[PDB]
């Protein structure tokens, strides 16, 4: 479930911050979801920070 | 298998303890990171 | 022995099935022909390569699920002097006789006369340059050294197993092919690399890829890894598998399947995004054609069926716990590793995704039913497990 | 590699391509390059693009435009020392390259290399707080506010136009050269990156004057005319070599330079699209001593 | 060999794991005191060195416009290199079920911490305007600014913050019943509650064991492939550039297996000491070496692949770009790097395949510090050659390393040595649970014969 979250944060807060609350021009990348690259690493550290963060607190 | 604390009175209580300290502070962050200015 | 009887007679049909088609295809486009072949070798050369490696990877490394497959592991891996026959095709393409066989500018684009010399009619410098490399004699030279490396490497680890099963010390003859394991990951390491260089990228000489190779060992490796669940699958009722197996060799293998899907999308990822965010005109061209003309769709598709439905549906203890729930994700997933060699091989000559001729689905269903035919063979002439193995106390758990 | 280009009168007149078709046929075997791009860029179909043209022609090489980058600009003098270690502040620089048959007496080659306001970025896309970005008129945006060190985007530019502030090179406490200062231009503090920005001062106030005329006339549309804009380099050269104007505008000086076939971009493999674009020089060699 | 020397029981496990920590400070050893004090006198240089960083400049240093990026890039991805090999026994050998793992993963996951500590200063350190890091965090501002997320710089941001979070978090989930076991084994009162607020009252329960096993299992696959991606990031922040040395396709598995190479180089080069100065021979072992040796090989094996896949690059490349990136490495002024890093990477690992070598101590500490010596040399390669020399010649320069680089190198050696030791001091070197479920485990294999 926070894996999920994560990943999912992950990827919301890339596109809104990039794409949606501020349009910015750099490199010529694109402004959609062809950007779908150089979204997939903080995508995944995020999941992977939430779920770990699952796995150790909802242990405990 | 059942959680350890399952069947204590005090879980649904300290849940919605955590999760109204949990909005409050999302919401208080909120106010003050775009509601401020 | 009943059930190895079906899969060779079943991969005995698909392989006169995909021939016929295949030959009846040739007749009316002989150079689609041979560039279906080449798909479908680099789709068949899928499973011995990672027989061979998983091999050496479980004699290095000792596992239940190891001394399950060993035997499995050993009847793929010795296809591959077969396999190095079923290379002619490819090499008589790329030789100086592909007029005699209806294909009209060789099979390679190195192959041509006015392309790598001067003065000629096209005149590529860059392939000219590798001239001496991407040339069909010292092309064919590297791709017989590889199955000479392979053929010995495997029959020598073959007979090891079978002579341990026979007669002769257990622990003495696991040392020697651990040892032989230890110099043989190395040289198959290098040796598939450069294999999947000469073969797939030398098609288009204008483009390199150094995870390329290593990216083909991961796509073996999860191709061999849902091929031995889905056998694994078929032999679990033979009379040896229902007292020294039980369920954690079948875990081991869907956790591995599991990891290599991860390593597959990976590899696939890390050079897409290199590739996409260095936006160098030397490397951008593979992911054009890869992109355009409706391989977009392919490609989403890999995206989607490849690695998002394994990923969640292999993310579950129970889904590779059970053998039949394994080989259905098992064969969804050979027919997602179909569809990437597809997207990897078939924009090299179609350049669109409704050119597909059905030559290009005969080729690597007849093929990989003759790989089928040859490894129920050579199953059914061992044992299916080694026990007279030091490691066959793994399977106690 | 192809960065001077060479060609001659004769074959020039013949066909004013042929150095690219040259270059072209020797590197790819082909007279055109087929550079393929998996990034879009922006559009500039409508919109004042900005651009420059350095003809190689023209250039003697006489470092007046380096100075009046120096003057404008604000760009720090640094020790012998510091010059010696390899961190000179220059926004442009003049290259001589001594290229020729015999390296003991060879053609002298010069030309100058500044920020070529790359419409795909490469300094662009490696900045991890998009201190440098690209404009809606087409440049680069070196935001030293922003700039926080980090040394990429002087490491993914294939150029190295980018000079990085690596101590206080800027003078603070010289009253006279606090005075020298441009107050329309910033002064960089150490740590952060500096490189040519078109003049963007000078372009910021001629968009702010057409937008100001535009409104007090009530054309509801501001034009930028082809001489409205003259950057320190373009104005303190005294050849000419360097032409500053409007892309998107076929009238103007740089677009009808850029519409001849001998101009070029340095490095067009990487997909950048430079917008300092070079005009190949042309020889004219005598047929009694070279022909 | 075996992985646990006969003659073990789990009392003399506790004891003997247990009794190196919770001695009074009275009695601690004249070893443990000259080798921190080695430590705290880098840790001043470190401190002298950073001070004079952050008064001076990133200037003192010897980067200048075509070399952006020299030896704090490089001694950054070798410290953050270090980690992987201890992430790698924390997390993969738990899922590939390796019983080596049990007596050398507590160890090796505090040298992880340790040197990704010591690397994540490196950013800040020569960031050159340091007081501005979190200006590269997604953090909420009043200019509505964002980090760019397309450079891998803020990969390496996420990547590098996961990392440190979720390996600290691992390892203090790894020490909890080790906490249990220090507070039930301490004699002072006040320092039972300095083990039992970390151990939070384990109490060893078998219902509690269940859950830990499973997070256990589940953070050794989460962590796996977290740190394949923090190599891949920290491959992908030159991998993602134009530089033609760079723009290398094989470098996120290449500095995975070049991270793994070093890491078990230097796990290797602080166990043999730990081993032959507390009683530990019969939990690491000479087989314990001997598998680290062999993981060495192979990964040393997958460098050398990668070294024959950029040569293979350049040579079948004809790009001029590649071809004198090939021709700088082999002749150009800094092509000492090139030639000593292929000595140190290449040739000392033949001795590797060799048994005899491989069971061989001071063969092994020798070959372990030329690999860390060459992976310096390897991240030399990759960075300062491939800046030094690009596509306008005009541009070329060298890069010439000062004193303060250096100084800031062996202060960062000062900094792990001072929290290794520490680590040592106050708490156990290895695990004193799952050595004893090792045990156990043994102890039923051999009633299974
Ligand atoms: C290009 C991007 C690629 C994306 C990569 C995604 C990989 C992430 C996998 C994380 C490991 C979790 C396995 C847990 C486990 O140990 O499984 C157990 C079975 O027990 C269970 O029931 C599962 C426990 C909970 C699982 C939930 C996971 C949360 C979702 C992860 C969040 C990520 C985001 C993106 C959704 C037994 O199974 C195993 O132990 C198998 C472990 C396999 C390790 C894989 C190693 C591959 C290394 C390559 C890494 C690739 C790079 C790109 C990351
Ligand atoms: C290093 C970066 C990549 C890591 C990926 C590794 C995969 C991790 C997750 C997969 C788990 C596999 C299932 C568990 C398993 O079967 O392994 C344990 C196994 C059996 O141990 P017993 O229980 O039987 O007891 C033995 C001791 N008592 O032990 C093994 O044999 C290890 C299996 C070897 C794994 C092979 C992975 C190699 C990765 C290659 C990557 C490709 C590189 C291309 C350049
Ligand atoms: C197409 C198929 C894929 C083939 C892949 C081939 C290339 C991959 C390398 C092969 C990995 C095998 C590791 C062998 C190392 C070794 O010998 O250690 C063996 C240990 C324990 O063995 P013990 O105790 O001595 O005896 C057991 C028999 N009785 O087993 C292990 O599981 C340790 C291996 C851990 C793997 C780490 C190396 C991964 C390389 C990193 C780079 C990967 C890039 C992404
Ligand atoms: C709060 C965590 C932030 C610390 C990591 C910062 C990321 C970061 C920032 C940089 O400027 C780099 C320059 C070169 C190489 C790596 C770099 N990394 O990783
Ligand atoms: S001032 Fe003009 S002629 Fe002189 S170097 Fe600059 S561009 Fe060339
Ligand atoms: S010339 Fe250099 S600094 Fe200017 S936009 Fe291009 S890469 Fe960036
Ligand atoms: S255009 Fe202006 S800022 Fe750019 S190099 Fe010329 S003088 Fe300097
Ligand atoms: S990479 Fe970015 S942070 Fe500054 S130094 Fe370069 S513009």
């Amino acid at each position: 479930l926070f894996g999920l979250i994560g990943a999912a944060s992950g990827f919301i807060l890339q596109y809104i911050g990039n794409l949606v609350d501020y349009p910015l021009n750099v490199g010529g990348r694109p402004l959609d979801i062809t950007n779908w690259p150089a979204m997939i690493p903080i995508t995944f550290e995020s999941g992977i920070l939430l779920a770990s963060f699952a796995a150790a607190i909802g242990m405990i | 298998m059942q959680p350890e604390w399952s069947g204590d009175p005090e879980v649904k209580p300290v849940f919605l303890a955590v999760t109204l300290t949990g909005m409050v502070a999302f919401l208080l962050m909120v106010w003050l990171f775009a509601f401020y200015w | 022995i009943p059930q190895l009887g079906q899969v060779q007679m079943l991969g005995l049909a698909a392989a006169v099935i995909g021939i016929g088609v295949l030959a009846a295809g040739y007749f009316l486009s002989p150079t689609s022909f041979f560039e279906s072949y080449i798909y479908g070798y680099y789709v068949a050369m899928t499973i011995p390569l990672g027989c061979l490696g998983f091999l050496m990877v479980q004699h290095l490394t000792g596992g239940a699920w190891g001394v399950t497959v060993r035997r499995m592991l050993e009847a793929g891996a010795a296809t591959l002097p077969i396999m190095g026959l079923l290379f002619i095709p490819i090499a008589l393409g790329y030789f100086d006789t592909y007029k005699a066989l209806g294909l009209e500018h060789p099979l390679y684009e190195w192959a041509n006369p006015e392309v790598v010399t001067p003065g000629g009619a096209e005149f590529d410098p860059i392939i000219a340059h590798k001239v001496p490399w991407l040339s069909p004699l010292w092309v064919t030279a590297r791709i017989a050294i590889f199955f000479i490396i392979w053929s010995a490497l495997a029959l020598t680890l073959r007979a090891w197993s079978r002579q341990q099963d026979a007669g002769g010390d257990a622990k003495k003859l696991a040392t020697r092919m651990r040892r032989l394991s230890g110099i043989g990951v190395a040289l198959f390491v290098i040796t598939v690399t450069f294999f999947s260089f000469d073969v797939a990228m030398s098609l288009d000489p204008h483009w390199f890829s150094t995870i390329y190779g290593a990216h083909y060992m991961a796509n073996a490796g999860l191709m061999t890894l849902a091929f031995l669940a889905l056998m694994m699958s078929r032999v679990r009722d033979a009379a040896l598998f229902r007292e020294y197996v039980s369920v954690k060799p079948i875990h081991d293998i869907g956790k591995l399947i599991f990891a290599f899907t991860v390593l597959w999308t990976y590899m696939s990822y890390g050079q897409l995004v290199i590739i996409w965010s260095g936006d160098v005109a030397e490397f951008t061209p593979w992911y054009v054609h890869r992109t355009q003309h409706g391989w977009v769709f392919v490609a989403l598709a890999l995206m989607l069926f490849a690695f998002a439905l394994p990923f969640f549906v292999l993310l579950f203890r129970g889904t590779k716990r059970n053998l039949n729930t394994l080989a259905t994700i098992a064969g969804w997933i050979v027919v997602m590793r179909f569809v990437d060699m597809a997207w990897i091989i078939l924009p090299e000559f179609r350049e669109h995704l409704w050119d597909i001729a059905i030559t290009d689905v005969a080729a690597p269903i007849g093929l990989i039913g003759l790989v089928i035919a040859l490894f129920a063979a050579n199953v059914q002439q061992a044992p299916l497990l080694p026990l007279r193995d030091p490691n066959m106390e793994q399977l106690q758990n | 590699r192809d960065i001077y280009r060479v060609g001659e009168f004769k074959k020039f007149k013949e066909d004013p391509k042929y150095i690219a078709k040259e270059v072209y046929q020797e590197e790819y075997g082909r007279e055109t390059p087929n550079y393929q791009s998996l990034q879009p860029g922006d559009d500039y179909t409508g919109r004042n693009a900005w651009g420059m043209t350095i003809n190689l022609n023209a250039c003697i090489g006489c470092n007046a435009c380096v100075v009046a980058c120096q003057a404008e600009n604000n760009i720090a003098v640094v020790g012998k020392d510091q010059v010696s270690r390899g961190r000179e502040m220059h926004w442009i620089r003049i290259d001589r390259y001594f290229a020729g048959e015999d390296l003991d007496n060879p053609s002298i080659y010069m030309m100058p290399v500044n920020c070529m306001q790359c419409e795909k970025a490469p300094c662009e896309v490696v900045c991890p707080v998009a201190a440098t970005v690209h404009d809606y008129e087409g440049l680069n945006n070196m935001v030293y506010n922003r700039c926080v060190g980090t040394k990429y985007c002087s490491n993914n530019c294939p150029y190295k136009v980018r000079r990085f502030n690596f101590l206080q090179y800027s003078d603070t406490t010289t009253e006279t050269f606090k005075l020298a200062f441009n107050p329309d231009v910033t002064v960089r503090i150490r740590g952060v990156m500096e490189k040519c920005t078109y003049c963007v001062q000078r372009i910021s106030g001629a968009r702010i004057a057409a937008k100001r005329a535009a409104v007090q006339a009530g054309q509801s549309s501001y034009v930028i005319s082809d001489g409205a804009i003259q950057t320190a380099c373009e104005q303190a050269c005294p050849t000419g070599a360097i032409v500053f104007g409007d892309i998107n505008d076929s009238n103007s000086r740089v677009a009808k330079w850029k519409a001849e076939g001998h101009n070029y971009g340095l490095l067009g493999f990487l997909n950048t699209v430079p917008r300092t674009t070079y005009l190949a020089r042309v020889r004219n060699p005598s047929e009694e001593l070279e022909k | 060999e075996a992985y646990l020397l006969p003659g073990e029981t789990y009392t003399s496990i506790s004891a003997k794991i247990g009794d190196v920590p919770l001695t009074p400070p009275l009695k601690t050893p004249k070893g443990w005191l000259a080798g921190f004090s080695v430590a705290f006198f880098m840790l001043m240089i470190f401190f002298v060195s950073v001070t004079w960083l952050f008064i001076r400049g990133v200037g003192i240093w010897g980067i200048n416009i075509p070399v952006g990026w020299g030896m704090d890039i490089i001694n950054f991805v070798w410290w953050i290199g270090i980690g992987h090999a201890g992430t790698l026994i924390s997390a993969i050998l738990l899922l590939l079920n390796q019983g080596w793992r049990n007596s050398i993963n507590r160890f090796a996951e505090a040298m992880t911490l340790f040197a990704v500590a010591c690397a994540g200063l490196y950013p800040i350190l020569h960031l050159g305007r340091p007081w501005l890091f979190y200006w590269l965090i997604p953090y909420p501002n009043t200019h509505g600014m964002w980090p760019q997320f397309r450079s891998a710089l803020a990969w390496d941001v996420f990547a590098i913050s996961t990392y440190a979070t979720v390996s600290l978090v691992f390892w203090l989930v790894g020490l909890i019943p080790d906490f249990a076991t220090l507070r039930d084994r301490a004699k002072n009162i006040w320092v039972k509650r300095l083990y039992g607020i970390a151990a939070l009252g384990w109490r060893g329960s078998a219902r509690h064991w269940h859950r830990y096993e499973m997070a256990s299992i589940l953070l050794a696959g989460l962590s796996t492939p977290l740190v394949v991606s923090v190599h891949s990031i920290i491959s992908l922040d030159f991998a993602i550039s134009q530089v033609p040395g760079w723009q290398v396709t094989v470098f996120p598995p290449y500095f995975v297996a070049g991270a793994v190479f070093a890491g078990f180089a230097m796990v290797l080069l602080l166990m043999i000491p730990v081993r032959t100065f507390y009683g530990f021979e019969n939990y690491i072992t000479l087989h314990h070496l001997d598998v680290m040796a062999k993981v060495m090989l192979t990964t040393g094996m997958i460098v050398v692949y990668g070294y024959f896949m950029e040569v293979f690059a350049s040579l079948y490349s004809g790009n001029e770009f590649e071809e004198y990136l090939l021709y700088n490495r082999l002749f150009g002024p800094s092509s000492w790097a090139y030639w000593g890093l292929l000595f140190c990477n290449a040739v000392a690992i033949q001795p590797l395949w060799f048994k005899k070598v491989r069971q061989n101590i001071p063969a092994l500490l020798i070959i372990s510090l030329i690999v860390s010596v060459g992976m310096w040399l390897e991240r030399y390669v990759i960075i300062v050659i491939s800046l030094e020399r690009d596509f306008l010649p005009s541009s070329w320069d060298i890069y010439i390393p000062t004193i303060w680089d250096w100084s800031l190198y062996i202060g960062t050696f000062g900094l792990f040595f001072t929290l290794l030791f520490l680590f040592i001091r106050v708490l156990p070197m290895i695990n004193i649970f799952e050595m004893r479920l090792f045990l156990y485990q043994e102890t039923e294999k051999a009633k299974q014969r």
